[PDB]
């Protein structure tokens, strides 16, 4: 239906009323087919800026009498339902936690045939975890009958079984304060049902039509429909026991009243006995109209169970009467979702979910928009209301209440309702809804906290990392679409905040990303999407860094072609500390030279000196290297100083190693002589000269190479831990730390995986711990391999060799000399 | 056509497409059959490459007042090396290599290429060098050989007339996309090349 801004506004201000989920699904499962449903028949759609998909708004309205079923506090007959999207496939670890942390409640689909797959058993386990309620859907029961033609007993047994394996995992792993979360098909949190034909019911649903025809309250006629219960159609009476009293079976309720039913329309229809159709139709009320009438075989059957049973129905049914609204959950998912002290002001404000309190935002994640290559913020208000204009606290990842990393006090520009692929702007957004921000995109990469508290800590963290560890070359197979690869690349990387694409000096189209999966998804949909056209794709290789480990052996020299200029220098190391200082804002090129000096100098052990005569950082004018201008009195200096930055942006980005980036080179310019005359000091002289001159002295500063090192989380049941060192010894990874959840056999292992050692991580950890664990790996940080690149038979020279020979480079590393002048 | 066969050629920074050395001895062979000469390398950018070898060499708005207006190229391709790559940055600042060139002009008009000692762009030699093509500068239909500065390597001269009348083809003598600066490698210029490279026996008495 269409609702106005006030409407939504309305319905978002009664949050006892709302109900925050999502859908665990293996997508084999008519995951998409069922969330469809429901969208075509409670979506919310409003009565020119487009976004990604991210969050579907549901309405549904119930009897006074309904309302009075739930076992929670509400208000009035409407309710708010926001279905947040979830990933396809569990690799996506990190943002399959995103979407569940912004969750309270849970519509986990099962199969009939199958069951609980592993996969969903496993997404399961995590959102119990966060403490989310399930509630249960057996999917594909058409695939029974049609296919196994199983009978109205042996598909009891199946649920039966099915529902008993999936509360073997929620009683295992829920937590204890929760109290008991398992699903009971007779207390309504369990239906059944094909997202196929588009039926499915719940026992509170056959419980409200046999209500009266036995003349009881359906609280003890759905009770009977499940589990054990008969009724003697001889004796017309109720009983305990499947015989009668000779010992002649006695068909359960479940069997009698629901199962038969629908067998039958299945075996009417499906067999075209048109003389019984009509009269069994007209028995359970359904009114073919008009031109379904002819209908016959699946196409029959398909509408005959959607206009008995509505599957969208029964699922809306279960979400409104025993998910948790975001009110319920909220008390006691609090604690567990702020970083803070469990009584601090707002922690406590989270588990009232009070709108009058110091605002609390979660933002899960950022989604791509139309307007321009802007993004547009998606979480949760947990606390106090977010309102346009609305004048922020943007805490990043880094964060901490004590020091001013990672902040950005900014206004926020407008407040939006996620209408799934359109956004509609709302003034104000009070606690416990889903909403959208516009405006943050340049101060939040992906995750973070708003807050208004000068004291607020962050909300659990979700590590996201932007770190470009993997890439591969692109190239048009058929030249003519060269332009439309051109494109793609600007668009893909426009799609995506974590997603990169550049130009090599050697020419070539460069796309790099977050890891092995996050850069293949990228690469399929550009050469289907974003470009469309067919590409020649290079293996997969990982980023690496090139430094030094002390200084240059003897001054570095060069000379511009003129042989006019020269310029006299030293490369020399960088402390780690400084280069995180640079990687984590701390250290800033846009700062005041004398203010960053202050800090280089006082916190990191510099002279003051040398820290303000800082003349560029690089790469992209901002990376961890830099040029310090040690030179005494040369006239014009400073007219060369554009030519000299520019010169090292490229010597940075690419090294003489083997054409990877610096990492914590420090090049002091000790001297130059240049020409009197402008003419001869031109970009095109003084940029090859340093350029050369850069290479020079890194390559008698000792030269070393740094390979990444990811910091891989795993979640996984004490039996299969074993699984996990057994794959890590054999990738060269290094545990960090184990741990198990109190109650629980789920231990959450933690190490370090050196990034050009994941290739296939996830399939390999797949057959090793049967399936059962749950990989979550971030960039962590540089590790400088002792071997010498120099050296083609070391481990280092075997990295850089291959290298080398893949850029169809020359396969020995240049001496300093070739690159000094040719005195 | 002079670029023997193969596929079409173009200039990368990435080296030069389709230009192998054996590809380039059928090219010279070809260019001796028809009685042109190979005289000098000529370095320069890779938009200025493709130019000169398909369009061929062409000056353009010269200072006619400029006595020493010419097509300058060298013997030795180490002294052409230094002028292959451009001369100003690009907008973001990159500074690419460029490409080697081969200069051919029909035998026919080697009557007019000349050799001194003295060193060419200045006065001094101006004179000589006038007495040398029997006609004052600039150089038209023929060409002047000298040292580029005392001492230094020898750079060659043709006038524009001369100039317009070569052939240009690629060297199979590659810069280096890693080191624009460098000076040329001996070791990476072609033994097959050095071969086809000998300079024609320039006249030092006028004619």
């Amino acid at each position: 239906v269409a609702f106005t801004v006030d409407q939504m506004r309305s319905l978002m201000d009664k949050v006892t009323n709302v109900r925050n989920m999502s859908v665990i699904a293996h997508v084999d499962h008519g995951k998409s087919t069922l969330t469809d449903s429901l969208v075509q028949r409670a979506g919310i759609i409003s009565a020119g800026i487009t976004i990604k998909s991210t969050a579907i708004s549901l309405y549904s309205e119930m009897s006074d009498e309904d309302v009075k079923e739930i076992k929670q506090k509400t208000d009035g007959n409407s309710f708010l339902i926001n279905l947040i999207d979830s990933p396809g496939h569990v690799d996506f670890s990190s943002e399959v936690t995103a979407a569940l942390r912004v969750t309270d409640g849970a519509l986990v689909v099962v199969d009939t045939i199958e069951g609980v797959c592993v996969q969903t058993e496993t997404v399961l386990r995590q959102a119990l975890g966060e403490r989310i309620k399930p509630v249960v859907v057996i999917n594909k029961v058409d695939r029974a009958l049609l296919e196994l033609q199983v009978s109205k007993e042996d598909l009891y047994q199946t649920f039966a079984r099915t529902v008993e394996s999936v509360n073997v995992i929620v009683s295992t792993y829920a937590d204890e304060v929760l109290g008991d979360v398992q699903v009971y098909p007779a207390r309504g949190t369990v239906a059944f049902g094909s997202g196929l034909h588009g039926w499915a019911f719940t026992i509170r649903q056959f419980a409200t039509r046999y209500a009266k025809k036995f003349g009881v309250d359906k609280a003890k006629m759905m009770d009977r429909l499940w589990g054990d219960s008969f009724f003697n159609p001889k004796t017309k009476k109720w009983t305990n026991k499947d015989t009668d009293a000779e010992g002649k079976p006695l068909e359960r309720a479940f069997n009698m009243f629901i199962l038969d039913p629908i067998f039958r329309l299945f075996t009417a229809i499906m067999n075209f006995k048109k003389d019984e159709i009509p009269v069994l139709l007209e028995k359970l009320e359904i009114v073919l109209k008009g031109d379904e009438k002819d209908l016959e075989g699946k196409a029959l059957l398909k509408v005959v169970m959607r206009k008995f049973l509505p599957a969208a129905d029964a699922l809306l049914e279960m979400i409104v009467l025993h998910l948790p609204s975001p009110v319920t959950a909220q008390a006691y998912r609090a604690e567990q979702l702020y970083e803070g002290p469990a009584d601090d002001a707002n922690c406590i404000a989270i588990k009232n979910c009070d709108p009058k309190a110091d605002l609390m935002l979660y933002v899960s994640k950022m989604v791509p928009t139309s307007d321009k290559g802007r993004f547009y913020a998606f979480g949760r208000v947990f606390a106090g209301t977010v309102k346009s204009g609305q004048k922020v606290r943007i805490q990043g990842p880094n964060y901490v209440p004590g020091k001013k990393d990672d902040l950005f006090i900014k206004a926020i520009q407008r407040v939006v309702l996620m209408m799934g692929r359109f956004v509609e702007p709302i003034d104000d957004c009070p606690a416990g809804n889903i909403i959208g921000l516009v405006g943050i995109d340049q101060f939040l990469l992906k995750t973070g906290t708003l807050t208004t508290s000068e004291t607020a800590h962050n909300m659990k963290v979700m590590k996201f990392s932007v770190s470009p560890v993997v890439q591969v070359a692109v190239e048009v197979k058929n030249a003519n679409d060269l332009p439309k690869l051109v494109e793609g690349l600007k668009r893909l990387s426009k799609s995506d905040p974590c997603v990169l694409t550049y130009m090599s000096e050697s020419g070539e189209h460069i796309v790099a990303g977050t890891g092995e999966l996050h850069l293949e998804i990228c690469l399929q949909d550009l050469e289907h999407d974003h470009a469309g056209v067919p590409l020649k794709i290079s293996p997969p290789v990982v980023a690496y860094r090139e430094t030094v480990e002390s200084e240059s052996s003897q001054t570095a020299l060069s000379k511009s072609p003129n042989k006019h200029n020269r310029i006299y220098l030293k490369a020399e190391p960088i402390d780690e500390e400084v280069s995180l200082a640079i990687e984590n804002g701390i250290i800033n090129p846009r700062d005041d030279f004398k203010a960053r000096a202050r800090i280089m100098a006082d916190d990191y052990g510099w002279d003051v000196t040398d820290a303000r005569k800082i003349w560029c950082f690089g790469p992209d004018g901002n990376g961890p290297n830099l040029v310090i201008d040690q030179t005494k009195a040369v006239q014009y200096l400073h007219e060369i100083k554009d030519s000299v930055v520019a010169a090292f942006q490229w010597a940075t980005k690419e090294g003489p190693i083997f054409g990877e980036e610096m990492r914590s080179v420090r090049v002091n310019i000790l001297d130059v002589t240049l020409h009197a005359d402008a003419i001869h000091r031109g970009g095109g002289q003084i940029i090859p000269t340093m350029r050369r001159a850069t290479y020079a002295g890194f390559l008698l500063a000792d030269p070393k190479i740094q390979e990444p090192v990811f910091l891989v989380e795993i979640q996984c049941p004490e039996q299969a831990v074993g699984g996990i060192y057994s794959v890590l010894n054999k990738k060269r990874g290094q545990v960090v730390s184990e741990e198990q959840r109190p109650g629980t056999p789920l231990f959450t292992v933690k190490a370090y995986l050196p990034v050009n050692e994941s290739f296939g991580f996830t399939g390999e950890l797949r057959q090793a711990t049967g399936g059962q664990a749950f990989p979550q790996m971030v960039f962590d940080h540089w590790s400088t391999l002792g071997s010498d690149p120099l050296d083609p038979t070391s481990k280092a020279g075997e990295i850089v060799l291959a290298a080398r020979k893949r850029h169809g480079m020359k396969e020995e590393v240049p001496g300093w000399q070739e690159y000094y002048d040719k005195l | 056509e002079f670029l023997g066969d193969g596929g079409d050629v173009s200039f990368s920074t990435r080296g030069t497409q389709n230009w192998t050395v054996e590809r380039l001895l059928q090219a010279h062979r070809q260019l001796e059959e028809r009685g042109y000469v190979f005289v000098g390398y000529h370095g320069t950018f890779l938009e200025a490459a493709q130019s000169i070898v398909f369009g061929g060499v062409r000056a353009r708005s010269q200072d006619l007042d400029a006595i020493w207006r010419g097509f300058y190229i060298a013997g030795d391709p180490a002294l052409a090396y230094g002028y292959a790559q451009d001369q100003e940055p690009d907008a973001r600042g990159r500074i690419r290599n460029g490409a080697l060139l081969r200069v051919y002009v029909p035998r026919s008009s080697l009557p007019g290429f000349y050799r001194t000692s003295l060193t060419l762009a200045a006065p001094e030699a101006a004179g000589e060098v006038e007495r040398l093509i029997g006609h004052p500068l600039p150089l038209r239909l023929d060409a002047i050989t000298g040292p580029e500065e005392e001492g230094g390597r020898l750079e060659t001269i043709l006038g524009w007339p001369l100039a317009e009348r070569t052939v240009v083809i690629p060297s199979a003598i590659p810069t280096d996309p890693r080191n624009v600066g460098g000076d040329l490698d001996p070791s990476s210029i072609p033994d097959k090349e050095q071969a086809i490279s000998a300079l024609p026996d320039y006249a030092s008495q006028p004619g």
